[PDB]
């Protein structure tokens, strides 16, 4: 910045962290506004053989939904909509703060 | 870089202040099991105490290749969620930089010019690339005639679409269900014996966005 | 080409201009009629002609991508000029 | 500043709260329902204003899993970084707000 | 489970004024195939569409103007039978149109070529 | 994996009770955000000197539409109707026919900025850039008439416009 | 032919819960005046009130009553509780809008609507 | 009396004679084509119908083949769709980039079956055709880079209208549909040609840049020019 | 031992295990005046049995919450509370008979 | 591999068939058919008299503990006799799942209210009610929650215009706002956008 060092040293003391290491204020470290001319590449389809739209269609691929159970038309375990999850464990990065 | 030391400098001026302490603290308790009940979803549930979070239990796109913690409350009141906020917030920087680190080339959008539109070059030099584009811009594509429910960690909470397709071009029905609609409904819960003050606080701290609750 | 109508009131590039006994005249007064100066098919026809030694040619309007999708004219009839209907250029093959 | 609220009081205490919500009601639904699919992008963009690409994302992801389509690696990090940039806005506003109103 | 021989009547609970309720007649039809296009994918499914209405110019930008709110309802029923029974319900007068099928034709490509019979073709 | 936020049980020993009832009574906490908000009032402030200073903007800005000419002078739009059909809002009316030498243009192009929601999708789907969104964001009008455009308001602001745009366009041309 | 009931089993339990709404809105016309400061009269309320009860009377089914004196019993509650202001009120009688002509001389006259 | 045949499995009884493609009708499948009208008399050039026998090695063209007994027709299947996506590969390698400026736009079939059964890619790096325009009256406005050689204008002309003045002049790809002198194509059937072309090609002149097919509302009525109601 | 639950509002037992005895033979006695037929009855039945032994043969109350796999005993508690008031709900409601009613021909049709 | 084609989870799609299974045999009373589509959703399509117990189960069940309603809305098909579609989603923390019940409803017809079972039920149907016109019997307080006091109609419905049939501006005569028959200066253009031809030819329809 510009401050004067009696102010630098005030600031730094009220604050209790050195300031002039983290500014808001950007000066110059920020890229240039004028950038050159990319060069974007092309998707895993920019092929020119063996690339036929049959077998990578995604949307055709979809079916109706499956009956499981229609009114229409040896014991068996009790089962759940999926394997109970899993316990969460504390972080050992910062566990409390 | 130089976020984490706006973070500390905002936490400097609240967190430990006893005004705020005293304005927050053990104000709008809400207990996990009815936390839930009455249907809530991400910080109000980490305040109760609840370990749940989207991103960790249904993954969606790459958020299975971070790591990051998840904040847990103990009382479920402002000053807890307040806290829960802060710690996100710092988590999301882990995930900034993570990111950043591991940002990989390629292109960013399907190579599937019937859904995603083609570049302009090949639209202006391409008689396929010109067709996909008009009918994209003009007709839409057709989605399968289907039902969807999806829902996302929004920071929020659990913000969810629940799409309807007829298998024309346009949606054939469009639920949006907001987090901040059941906060809502349930302020009346943790309002009671409470004051004006205290009130105007609980909605604070469920951050109501009245756009995504009214639609 | 601005070309004033019988009312004092300016015509525009579309052939816009109120009747004598039209109300909505009423709008511009004290105030000023939006027309745009440049009429771009009287610049199109400034324009020269281009002549090229070949039956077809390919116009994309200049810049390449920055143009109109590439289009090919046929420089058969010699009665009239192969107009790219896009930019609206004219091509003509060479005669003597 | 769109919120009314009915409150039944006992002299301090709160006794009753009512929520009157509609006051920002614009038929979005109804809306998307007339819209095709890219036209009704935007109105998810206006949902939740504090989280635009949160649910410009969720809104993606729906329509992606009817088409039974995925989107490429890169695609898929930018949507998670700048999820989280918006979610680093979203708990900037909701904190700064919340300390605003207490003072 | 009380009992009810009524037509199921639901006027004064849709909420439409009378006006609209009273003086307007629907057409339920099958639209037909635009014969731009030789698809018929957009003839499966029968249509319900309010009568058209006064629209004027805007005195300013010269817009299209209206004053009738149904003139772009238009409804998608399976059936006929279904289209009927809503128009019914909802108390809207109503004209149902049948559906014209394409009939059955005979095609013969050796046709072309025939030895003293009129089809046969000049050209390829 | 988790963690706690609030979950940490102050010490009972006598040093730690001294110390909290020192807090109590001497306003340390409170002290503290005084010298913050200090630090704070000592520094730069962030604010530019507008109209005089502009904040940054990018070549992808969305503002003002405009209707582009090629440098023949011919004007881009072709009367294809992409901006009517892809436009989310409905904000774009066109009406064309043919022209006195036969060229497809438009007759009737206008465009209502109060119905416009300035998200770019008529830019994307013209197939010769005809349409824009310029770089203006200043056209504040004292009358709701005044935003509604038509096709001479539209090519005035794509000639008054065009150096700006065409410098944009160059420059942000390889992302799209 | 056969199906389940709302509140009333057959006609005679809807006309009661009608009695008992318009007894109810009856006696609310003068408070409703009053508390909204409205320029009309309470006989001009009473008879917007008869005249509103009156358009319906030509209902037969039994769940339709019901479900319309649920309706007029939440608007009856809306107003009330002065939820609504005295624009919904003065809502009630259309007292900006011209007068429509309902003969056909006159209605040729101004357009083409039927 | 009737034949048995099997459309993607399913059993379905045709007259003798039926084709594949009215077959196909039948079950509800609605098979891909350009050349083909059903008030027309058979081309089977286009190539755009052809579908897989579930035994047979080669496909056949479903709009000119007359069923058998017992054959199963797979519509869906993978030869089928490489035949599609093949035979729009080379319709649009040689289409030339006019649809912003064509009438044909938003209500065009080559676009349609381009976005259902064709390829969303080109892998043509060579230069397009061009081909000079006709004049055949002030009723249709000829523009015959779009034309894409399918003979309906010219099956149309003879067989309903009559008059034997459309045909093909030329071989090979430079084969061109006109009345190769300036006659101009007048009838009082003349702007069905303009319906039948599946292109832009042959488009109403009067009717040219006016309008998209989007905006417009279809209103469903009958023509009052003479006693015929059509 | 433990100072908290982790949730708020759910209080810490100290009998962790005679309550989920109580609770489960409180909930398989309920299940005896259910027809053996009904399919609701065998499958809870089964689970509370395979609960039940774990309990009876674990005293630690670490390696039984790990063997249960429903988080805290507290919420296996609360669990089996609720478990016990759905079985008196499905008692009076009886959900084991037919149908009540088949739906419209095309009700589920879609798309449509 | 295909980068281009979502991937499908063929584990979770047996498991979520095992779980319909399972809730179809526990409760044949109500559950009239179970589906689990392609991107592994399970829908349970039930009787509409049955949503009290099946809620309650599929709330209460040791193996079903779906303890969160995520949502829940309407959807309008005029073509049916009961054209209302209540639609009810469920979450499951225990298991971290889904599931998805539907329920066919009438204009007439009153539904059992949600409330007792879960508490968002309130103002979910209470938004139901506003939007479409479905009654909810035994409902705590049911009102009107987004439209506006006194609005007549229900705007969800398909048979209700986009624009209304009033609109609000100000009234110098009389001094306040005022409710008029609508009048667009500039009609809603609708445009027809189906294709003629068949996009996906798994969803045929037979041909009737
Ligand atoms: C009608 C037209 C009128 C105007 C006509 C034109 C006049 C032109 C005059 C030109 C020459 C003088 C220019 C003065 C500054 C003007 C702005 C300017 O150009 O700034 C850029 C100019 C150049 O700096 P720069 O290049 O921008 O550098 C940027 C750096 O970031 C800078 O780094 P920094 O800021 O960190 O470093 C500087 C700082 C560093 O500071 C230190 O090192 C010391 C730290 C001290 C800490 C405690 C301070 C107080 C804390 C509490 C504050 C609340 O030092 C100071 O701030 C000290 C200032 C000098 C002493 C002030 C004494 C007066 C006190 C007034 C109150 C009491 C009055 C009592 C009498 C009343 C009766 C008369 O800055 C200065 O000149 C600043 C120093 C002078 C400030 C004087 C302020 C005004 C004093 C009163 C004068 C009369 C006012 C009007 C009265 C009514 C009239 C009707
Ligand atoms: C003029 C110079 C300015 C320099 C200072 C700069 C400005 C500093 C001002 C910042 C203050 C910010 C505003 C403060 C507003 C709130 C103040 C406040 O909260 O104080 C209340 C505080 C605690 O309240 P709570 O914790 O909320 O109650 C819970 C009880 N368990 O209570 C108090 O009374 C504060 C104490 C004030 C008196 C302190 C006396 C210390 C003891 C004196 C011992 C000496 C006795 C003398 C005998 C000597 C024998 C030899
Ligand atoms: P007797 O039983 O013969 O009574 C005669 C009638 C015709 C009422 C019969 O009871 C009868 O058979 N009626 C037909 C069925 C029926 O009861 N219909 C009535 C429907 S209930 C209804 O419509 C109530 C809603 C109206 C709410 C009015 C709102 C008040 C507006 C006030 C505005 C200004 C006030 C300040
Ligand atoms: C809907 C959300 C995104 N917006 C906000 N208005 N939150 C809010 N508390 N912000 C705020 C701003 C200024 C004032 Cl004076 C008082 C409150
Ligand atoms: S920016 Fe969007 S809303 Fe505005 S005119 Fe363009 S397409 Fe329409
Ligand atoms: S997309 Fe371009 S060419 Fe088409 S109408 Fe718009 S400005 Fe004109
Ligand atoms: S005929 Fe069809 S494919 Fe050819 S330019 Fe016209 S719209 Fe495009
Ligand atoms: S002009 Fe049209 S109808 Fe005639 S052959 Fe060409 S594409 Fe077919
Ligand atoms: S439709 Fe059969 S070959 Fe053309
Ligand atoms: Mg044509
Ligand atoms: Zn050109």
């Amino acid at each position: 910045a510009s401050a004067t060092r009696v102010i630098q040293l005030l600031r730094n003391w009220a604050s209790g962290r050195d300031l002039q290491a983290k500014l808001q204020l950007r000066y110059q470290e920020i890229s240039k506004r004028t950038q050159p001319p990319p060069k974007l590449p092309v998707g895993p389809s920019h092929k020119l053989s063996n690339n036929y739209y049959c077998t990578r269609d995604g949307r055709r691929e979809a079916m109706p939904p499956s009956i499981v159970m229609s009114s229409q038309k040896t014991e068996k375990k009790a089962v759940t909509p999926a394997p109970p999850i899993k316990r969460w464990e504390l972080s050992k990065d910062q566990p409390y703060l | 870089k130089n976020f984490s030391f706006r973070i500390d400098e905002l936490e400097e001026m609240l967190t430990n202040n006893r005004i705020w302490r005293n304005r927050t603290v053990d104000i709008g308790v809400v207990t996990a099991e009815d936390a839930l009940n009455y249907g809530f979803s991400g910080v109000m549930l980490r305040g109760s105490g609840i370990q749940w979070d989207l991103r960790k239990t249904q993954p969606y796109d790459v958020y299975d290749q971070v790591e990051f913690d998840v904040p847990i409350g103990s009382r479920g009141d402002c000053y807890d969620r307040y806290l829960c906020r802060v710690e996100e917030m710092r988590q999301s920087l882990r995930i900034i930089s993570q990111c950043l680190n591991k940002m990989p080339p390629g292109e960013i959008k399907v190579d599937d010019a019937k859904v995603s539109p083609p570049k302009r070059a090949e639209m202006k030099t391409s008689m396929e690339s010109l067709i996909h584009h008009f009918k994209l811009y003009t007709e839409g594509y057709q989605v399968p005639p289907g039902a969807t429910y999806t829902a996302i960690e929004a920071p929020k909470g659990e913000f969810g679409v629940y799409l309807v397709s007829d298998g024309s071009s346009r949606p054939y029905r469009c639920k949006i269900k907001a987090p901040g609609f059941a906060h809502l409904a349930g302020l009346d819960k943790m309002s009671k014996g409470h004051m004006l003050a205290d009130v105007v606080a609980i909605i604070g701290t469920q951050d109501i966005v009245f756009g995504e609750v009214d639609r | 080409g601005v070309r004033t109508s019988p009312t004092g009131e300016k015509v525009t590039h579309t052939g816009q201009a109120y009747d004598d006994g039209d109300y909505r005249r009423v709008r511009f007064s004290d105030r000023q009629k939006e027309v745009n100066e440049n009429f771009a098919i009287d610049l199109i026809a400034e324009q020269p002609v281009s002549e090229v030694g070949s039956r077809v040619i390919s116009c994309d309007g200049g810049g390449g991508a920055l143009g109109h999708p590439r289009v090919y004219i046929n420089l058969d009839k010699e009665t009239k000029t192969g107009t790219c209907g896009y930019c609206g250029l004219q091509f003509r093959q060479p005669h003597h | 500043g769109v919120l009314r609220l009915v409150m039944e009081l006992s002299g301090e205490m709160v006794r009753k709260c009512d929520p009157h919500i509609g006051l920002l009601h614009r038929g979005t639904e109804k809306l998307i329902e007339y819209k095709t699919y890219l036209q009704a992008l935007p109105y998810f963009d206006r949902l939740d204003y504090v989280s635009m690409m949160c649910n410009e994302q969720a809104y993606s992801l729906a329509v992606e899993k009817l088409l039974n389509i995925q989107p490429p690696p890169r695609a898929q990090w930018i949507r998670v970084l700048f999820g989280e940039i918006t979610r680093l806005l979203n708990h900037i506003m909701a904190v700064t707000t919340h300390a605003l109103d207490i003072g | 489970l009380i009992a009810v021989d009524e037509k199921l009547d639901i006027t004064t609970l849709t909420g439409v004024p009378e006006e609209h309720i009273k003086t307007r007649k629907v057409r339920i039809f099958v639209p037909a195939r635009n014969n731009m296009q030789s698809g018929v994918n957009n003839t499966k499914k029968w249509k319900m569409e309010f009568d058209t209405r006064e629209r004027w110019e805007n005195p300013l930008m010269g817009w299209s103007s209206t004053a009738d709110p149904l003139s772009n309802l238009v409804l998608t029923f399976s059936t006929k039978e279904d289209a009927v029974a809503f128009a019914e319900k909802n108390g809207w007068s109503f004209d149902v149109e049948e559906r014209k099928v394409p009939k059955p034709k005979s095609k013969s490509y050796g046709a072309n070529f025939s030895w003293n019979k009129r089809t046969r073709v000049s050209t390829k | 994996t988790y963690k706690f936020v609030n979950m940490r049980e102050p010490s009972m020993d006598m040093k730690s009770v001294t110390d909290r009832a020192a807090q109590t009574l001497l306003w340390t906490e409170l002290v503290r955000g005084l010298g913050m908000t200090l630090s704070y009032l000592f520094r730069e402030p962030a604010t530019i000197n507008y109209p005089f200073e502009k904040g940054p903007l990018s070549p992808r800005f969305r503002g003002e539409h405009a209707l582009r000419r090629y440098p023949s002078g011919e004007e881009r739009c072709i009367a294809c109707k992409l901006c009517e059909a892809v436009c989310p809002a409905q904000a774009i009316t066109i009406e064309a026919e043919p022209r006195a030498d036969g060229s497809r243009r438009t007759t009737r192009y206008d465009i209502d900025m109060t119905k416009c929601i300035y998200c770019g999708f008529c830019q994307e789907a013209c197939p010769v850039d005809a349409i824009v969104e310029g770089p203006n964001f200043e056209f504040s009008t004292e009358t709701h008439e005044e935003l509604l455009y038509n096709k001479e308001k539209l090519l005035n602001n794509g000639d008054k416009w065009e150096a700006e745009i065409a410098a944009n366009i160059q420059a942000d041309y390889l992302y799209r | 032919t056969s199906v389940k009931p709302i509140f009333s089993r057959d006609m005679n339990e809807a006309k009661r819960r009608v009695r008992e709404l318009y007894r109810a809105w009856y006696r609310e016309v003068p408070n409703t005046v009053h508390l909204f400061q409205l320029d009309i009269s309470v006989k001009q309320g009473r008879d917007k009130v008869r005249e509103m009860f009156m358009k319906n009377a030509h209902v037969t089914d039994p769940r339709v009553v019901d479900l319309l004196v649920i309706k007029g019993k939440m608007e009856l509650e809306e107003t009330i509780n002065v939820w609504k202001q005295r624009t919904h009120i003065m809502r009630f009688f259309h007292e900006t809008e011209a007068p429509r002509p309902t003969d056909f001389l006159s209605k040729f006259y101004v357009g083409h609507d039927p | 009396n009737l034949i048995e045949v099997f459309v993607d499995g399913q059993s379905v009884m045709v007259e003798p004679g039926t084709t594949v493609l009215q077959a196909c009708e039948k079950v509800g499948m609605q098979i891909p084509r350009f050349c083909y009208h059903e008030r027309l008399s058979v081309a089977g050039n286009c190539r755009m119908c052809l579908v897989e026998i579930e035994k047979a090695p080669k496909v056949v063209a479903a709009c000119a083949m007359p069923v058998m007994k017992g054959w199963n027709i797979l519509t869906n299947s993978e030869k089928s769709k490489k035949a599609r996506e093949g035979v729009m590969e080379f319709l649009l390698a040689n289409h030339p980039l006019d649809c912003p400026i064509c009438d044909q736009g938003g209500e065009c079939d080559l676009q349609d079956q381009s976005m259902m059964f064709g390829s969303d890619r080109s892998r043509f790096l060579e230069g397009k055709r061009a081909v000079e325009d006709k004049n055949i009256g002030p009723l249709v406005k000829t523009i015959m880079t779009r034309c894409i050689q399918c003979t309906r204008c010219i099956r149309f002309a003879s067989e309903i209208a009559g008059v034997d003045d459309l045909g093909t002049t030329g071989r090979g790809n430079d084969m061109q549909v006109g009345t190769y002198i300036e006659k101009m194509f007048m009838s009082e059937l003349s702007g069905n040609i303009i319906d039948i072309c599946p292109v832009g090609a042959l488009t109403s002149k009067p009717y040219a840049f006016t309008a998209r097919p989007w905006e417009t509302r279809k209103t469903e009525s009958i023509d009052v020019m003479d006693a015929v109601g059509s | 031992l433990k100072k908290t639950t982790g949730l708020v509002g759910l209080a810490v037992c100290e009998t962790p295990h005679e309550r989920l005895k109580i609770l489960y033979t409180k909930i398989l006695d309920v299940l005896g005046q259910i027809p053996k037929n009904a399919a609701y009855r065998k499958y809870t039945e089964q689970i509370t049995n395979e609960k039940l032994g774990m309990v009876k043969a674990e005293p630690d109350v670490k390696k039984l919450e790990e063997q249960l796999q429903g988080g805290q005993i507290e919420e296996v508690i609360l669990q089996a509370e609720n478990e016990l008031s759905l079985a008196r709900k499905m008692l009076r409601w009886k959900p084991w008979e037919p149908l009540v009613e088949e739906p419209p021909a095309n009700q589920w049709k879609w798309p449509i | 591999t295909r980068p281009t084609i979502r991937p499908r989870n063929d584990v979770v799609h047996k498991q979520l068939s095992a779980f319909g299974q399972y809730v179809a045999e526990i409760l044949p009373k109500y559950v009239q058919q179970v589906q689990v589509s392609c991107f592994n959703e399970l829908e349970i399509f039930i009787h509409p008299d049955g949503v009290i117990p099946v809620l309650t189960f599929l709330r209460d069940h040791t193996n079903a503990q779906f303890k969160s309603l995520a949502d829940l809305t309407a959807v309008d098909v005029p073509t049916r006799q009961n054209r209302f579609e209540i639609v009810y989603n469920l979450l499951s923390l225990r298991f971290n799942s889904r599931i998805r019940v539907k329920t066919y409803t009438d204009e007439l017809t009153p539904i059992e209210s949600s409330v007792t079972v879960y508490k968002a039920a309130n103002w979910y149907e209470r938004e139901i009610w506003d939007m479409f016109g479905v009654f909810f019997a035994n409902h705590p307080d049911l009102r009107r929650i987004l439209t506006d006091y006194g609005f007549e109609g229900h705007p969800f419905r398909k048979d209700f215009p986009l624009s209304g049939y009033v609109e609000l501006r100000y009234d110098d005569e009389v001094k306040r706002v005022v409710a008029e028959p609508v009048e667009l200066a500039q009609e809603f253009r609708k445009f027809d956008l189906n294709s003629p031809w068949e996009a996906f030819p798994a969803y045929r329809q037979p041909p009737e």
